């Protein structure tokens, strides 16, 4: 007698992991940034760059 | 004013005098 195709099945489950970096910032560099106050020439300064 | 290396070669108030 003949044969038939077998086949299986598999259950596989999702392991969970999760990675994180960090850096900061100085409070003395913060507004040279962001701050819109500087009206001419710190704009394009050299410590701005 | 801060500038980078290149180069070149009232009003009426009240006080005790």
């Amino acid at each position: 007698p003949a044969d038939q195709p077998v086949h299986n099945y598999m259950i596989k489950r999702l392991d969970r992991r999760s990675l994180n970096a960090a850096f900061s910032i100085a409070v003395e560099a913060l507004g040279l940034i962001s701050g819109e106050n500087l009206d001419g020439t710190h704009i394009s300064s050299a410590m701005r760059l | 004013v801060i500038a980078n290396t290149n180069l070149v070669t009232s009003a009426r108030v009240r006080a005790d005098l």
